[PDB]
């Protein structure tokens, strides 16, 4: 699920905004760990 | 070049189907009908009946 909220100038905008469904994929993978990737 | 029912070459394809706990992402070509409005009908919309 995700949401993109425009940024004004303060960063981390305030207000309630719900995330919207983006992707739902039938992989069937057991997930216990994850890692973040930077370029 | 020798021919006969038991002697000609034959091409065989085997479709071996499995089943497991993973989601089944493959399905057949579920056939739809046209859309009927303003009448009392039975319906099935993407599995909702």
């Amino acid at each position: 699920y995700s949401k993109h909220t425009p940024i004004i100038g303060r960063d981390f905008p305030q207000g309630f905004s719900a995330l919207e469904p983006l992707v739902d994929l039938p992989i069937g993978i057991n997930i216990t760990r994850f890692q973040t990737l930077l370029a | 070049p020798t021919y006969g029912v038991g002697h000609q070459p034959y091409r065989v394809v085997v479709l071996s189907f499995e089943l497991l706990h993973a989601p089944a992402t493959v399905c057949g070509p579920k056939k739809s009908t046209n859309l009927v409005k303003n009448k009392c009908v039975n319906f099935n919309f993407n599995g909702l009946t």
